[PDB]
RNA sequence: GGAGGGGAGUGAAAGAGUACCUGAAACCGUGCGCUUACAAUCCGUCAGAGCCCUCGACGUGUCGUGGGGUGAUGGCGUGCCU
């Protein structure tokens, strides 16, 4: 069985024991959070109605807060002299799914 | 105080040259050519990060269209029916279902067909 | 005419690899007992003691 | 593998001309390489043959290795210092002439028959 | 106890000198003169 | 033949040998890994098969919050300065 959970404006297909990177959540490592679900696929029957999906939630444990890959930005326009260097590292949390 | 330029210049030269490993010909050896290629590379990467989301959405839509026509329904009618039925699975996980769990995709196609109007061309 | 552009390394090396020497073929011969290698073109001369073997 | 080396430095031949001859004796036995160089119609064969013979003598003498089991394992030519000359030309211009040298390194080693 | 390393200028006392013609980051390739003309090279008298 | 080198010694060090402190880049080699002879390439970038190496976990090979090298193949892409 597995479900499609929503967190941070995105959806992820997860099963029990899955480890998934996710946008930053305000929770300490070792805590537990509950997430809404967009679809549940248990065996054969598929849960898709809004109310049944509202009656269920996916519980996961925060593993750690990590950082994304370093991104180097160097904007440039020829025959202009314009340059603009910029870096970025996205913040992420690692969730391990405990059950559905 | 007379100042020699070596250390300050070598810093950035090393940075640029290290970033240009793997390039072909002069673009990985000479600092000036490597710097030009680095300008182009970072511009390309910035543009392609924006375009990658659309590219992946196009691939997902292609796969969903294939799996939907395998169930005797077109992609556009299937999307309309899924929206009508209120299911909120995005195209990424829809393509994931189409490839990995064909039975689930068939079930979703059934609910989408149920949610569609009886005459799609009616002025409704 | 003059070269309009500097050669790339690949083209220069690909053309330069054609400037090479071939290894002459050698056959054995017995002069003053000891066997030694000699080109076949000089076999008769070696057997007549006309080629200096160091 | 046991091995011995020898180096000829500041040999007054250009490195490419030496490489043309060296490319004939790579991975070959010392005796057959010496024969090939004896019958090669190039001027660079004498220095290269001298380096190879010196390396084989080093192997036999200093390390006490059997000459019959020697193989030209590694051999290459580098560039030495190059001297600058001038060739006068037509209408008053002077051109540059380069007098190149090379260093030749040979490593022989004992391998089982 | 005030020592020689405790002496500092007043806040806002010192201002960094602006060094022109040192790359496109600050004031590059022109030092604020614009393109060519009389004023891009020497000067114009007041009178 | 010499030049030069290999042992042997001096030296704390010969990766200090009177071509000698340190010894960068361009440039020139040798060896190993991946790739390349039906293919129209501002030479990169984004996806990416395959191969190779490496760090963890469990068996014997098989995944992982992994990491590096090369990259068949697809999309996009008109060098810098003035």
């Amino acid at each position: 069985t597995y479900a499609i959970v929503k967190t941070g404006g995105k959806q992820y297909k997860v099963a029990a024991g899955d480890v998934v990177k996710v946008e930053k959540l305000d929770s300490e490592p070792g805590a537990s959070v509950s997430l809404p679900v967009a679809l549940v696929v248990d065996g054969a029957n598929v849960t898709s109605k809004a109310d049944d999906l509202a009656k269920v939630a996916v519980t996961a444990e925060v593993l750690e807060h990590t950082k994304g890959p370093k991104i180097r930005i160097h904007k440039f326009k020829n025959k202009t002299g314009y340059h603009k260097r910029q870096g970025h590292r996205q913040q992420l949390t690692v969730l391990k799914v405990t059950g559905i | 105080a007379r100042v020699k330029r070596a250390l300050n210049a070598q810093k950035k030269r090393r940075t640029v040259l290290k970033a240009s490993k793997g390039y072909r010909g002069q673009r990985s050896r000479l600092y000036r050519k490597a710097k030009e290629q680095q300008l182009h590379s970072l511009t390309y990467a910035y543009r392609d990060r924006r375009a990658r989301k659309g590219e992946f959405r196009k691939l997902w839509i292609s796969r969903i269209n294939a799996a939907a026509r395998a169930n005797d329904i077109t992609y556009n009618r299937l999307i309309q029916g899924l929206k009508a039925a209120g299911v909120e699975v995005d195209r990424k996980n829809l393509a994931e279902l189409a490839v990995s769990d064909p039975a689930a995709f068939t079930a979703l196609v059934d609910v989408a067909r149920a949610a569609l109007p009886e005459d799609v061309n009616a002025p409704s | 005419a003059v070269p309009k552009r500097r050669m790339s390394r690949a083209n220069t090396r690909s053309r330069r690899a054609q400037w090479k020497a071939e290894a002459p073929g050698l056959v054995t011969v017995s002069v003053a007992g000891q066997q030694r290698k000699v080109p076949r073109r000089l076999l008769k001369a070696a057997r007549l003691g006309l080629v200096d073997l160091d | 593998f046991p091995s011995a080396t020898a180096k000829a430095r500041y040999v007054r031949v250009s490195a490419t001309k030496a490489r043309r001859v060296i490319d004939l004796v790579r991975g070959k036995s010392v005796e057959e390489a010496l024969d090939i160089l004896r019958w090669a119609p190039q001027a660079a064969s004498e220095p290269v043959a001298k380096v190879i013979a010196s390396a084989a003598a080093n192997a036999q003498n200093n390390e006490g290795l059997d000459p019959s089991t020697l193989v030209v394992a590694t051999v290459y030519a580098d560039e030495g210092p190059t001297a600058k000359r001038i060739r006068p030309r037509a209408q008053g211009r002077a051109f540059r002439i380069r007098k190149r040298t090379s260093h030749i390194t040979v490593i022989v080693e004992s391998r089982p028959p | 106890v005030i020592k020689l390393h405790d002496l500092k200028p007043a806040p806002g006392e010192k201002k960094a000198k602006t060094r022109v013609g040192r790359g496109e980051g600050s004031k590059g390739k022109t030092a604020g003169r614009g393109t060519k003309g009389t004023k891009a090279r020497k000067n114009v008298p007041v009178m």
